[PDB]
RNA sequence: GUUUAUCUGAGGCCUAACCUCGCUG
RNA sequence: CUGUCUGAAUUCGGCGGGACCAUCCGCUAAGGCUAAAUACUCCUGAGAGACCGAUAGUGAACCAGUACCGUGAGGGAAAGGU
RNA sequence: CACACAGAUUGAUCCGCAGAUAUCCGAAUGGGGCAACCCGCUAUAUUGAAGAUAUAGCACACCGAUAGGUGGGCAAACCCGCUGAACUGAAACAUCUAAGUAGGCGGAGGAGAAGAAAACAAAAGUGAUUCCGUAAGUAGUGGCGAGCGAACGCGGAUUAGCCC
């Protein structure tokens, strides 16, 4: 029937303007004492789905 | 030497008689699945008494 | 409960009166030996005051 | 069965769940007891095998008007 | 510090629910 | 909805609007009945197939749930044409 | 079919509908029993009397006050209620899924269930239930894993409301 959408993929990955997926970074979660200010503003901005992970995030999202 | 089947017309009968399945209530499911089937055979009952 | 008693009660007493029991005194004791009766639909019943 | 005469009242299934949400088939029973009532309109003693719940509604209205209206429905 | 009307913790006693026995209630 | 225990008021009352409270809005529980549009084929009458044509099509086109196997539940064939 | 024997324009044979007879076993119902059997009681008649016969009535539960009525059991699927698994998937597995599925039990009808607001909705409004298409794989739920998944509103079929 009706191909249903993964619910793990589509509360992450939003889907940008025309053909990319925007995601969030990992690591800042609880250990961000250690972590130098760098890293933690860099892991701060949000992130695209890289193209080799690409095909297999679209056919979680349905988008095949 | 001696086998499995030593035939009695009578522990036959209290076994596997008409009688027999009529008288419990899932006994009495083995005649309708048999009259559903077609078996032109029911119960050994069936088999012809010496005349 | 609530019972009207009929004869008397030791500790009760003073018969034609609406008294409060535990339920198991007046259901195992009282009624079956006519000492009281469970009235509920009786309060406006009780006439005999007038 | 294990019914209450007068009301009906049949035991219940339900999961007996654990610590580790493990569930198993349970069954909730009744509280039957097998009391003797006294009749005051008739002087006469009946054995029924009513639950602690409606022996609560008898101790209410009255034994009269419980078996009366326990009369409807079929003993149900 | 005691008294009066309730709650509760324990014992004793009574029979009237409940259980059991003997003659047939 | 209840297996067990407890337990309310009567219309300036009661319930609901996804914990809960105040205001607004809606309804009036603890009684009952009710056709149509909806599902199926042990059957019945009529009629079709870019459906099979005897190792195919129902297990069974033919003395088929038959012959045979088992104590029993039960399993189960082959076999059309001058 | 064959050797035959008969019936039939006085109208046969045949078809449709409506009737009669309908042995024994089987719910089996007079008792029993190893289904197709055995053995009875009360009324009448037959040698009537022993051995036996012919006809009628003899099970159970309920209600009807009484002459008597109702039900036993069987059988496709749909529907309702009470119970109710595991393999499998999670690439292991216990929460979860499989699934309220398979299976078991009871009842009714051509359908059954539901059905007339202690309902939705939101500042605008609709007005019983059932079914079809969207809403929507959305909101949400989930060892937030596998997976599960509405509702509001809109368009249609039908339309009916009443009794304590």
């Amino acid at each position: 029937p009706k191909m249903k959408t993964k619910s793990s993929a589509k509360k992450r990955f939003k889907v940008t303007g025309s053909g990319k997926i925007k995601r969030k970074h990992a690591f800042k979660s609880h250990i961000l004492t250690k972590k130098s200010k760098k890293r933690k503003l860099a892991l701060t901005h949000s992130a695209l789905v890289h193209k080799t992970d690409e095909k297999s995030i679209k056919q979680q999202l349905r988008i095949i | 030497s001696k086998r499995t089947f030593q035939p009695s017309k009578r522990k036959r009968r209290n076994k596997h008689g008409f009688m027999d399945r009529m008288a419990s209530a899932n006994g009495r499911k083995v005649l309708a699945r048999r009259r559903a089937k077609g078996r032109h055979k029911l119960t050994v009952s069936s088999e012809p008494r010496h005349k | 409960m609530e019972i009207i008693l009929k004869q008397d009660v030791q500790n009760l007493g003073f018969k034609d009166d609406v008294v409060s029991v535990k339920p198991g005194y007046g259901r195992n004791f009282l009624i079956p030996q006519g000492f009281a009766t469970l009235a509920t639909p009786s309060a406006k019943k009780v006439l005999a005051e007038n | 069965s294990r019914v209450c005469d007068l009301t009906g009242k049949r035991a219940m299934v339900g999961n007996n769940v654990s610590h580790a949400m493990n569930k198993t088939k349970r069954k909730f029973s009744v509280n039957l007891v097998k009391k003797r009532f006294y009749l005051p309109e008739e002087d006469r003693w009946i054995t029924l095998r009513v639950q602690r719940s409606t022996i609560k509604t008898i101790n209410k209205n009255g034994i009269t008007a419980v078996l009366k209206k326990a009369q409807s429905a079929g003993f149900i």
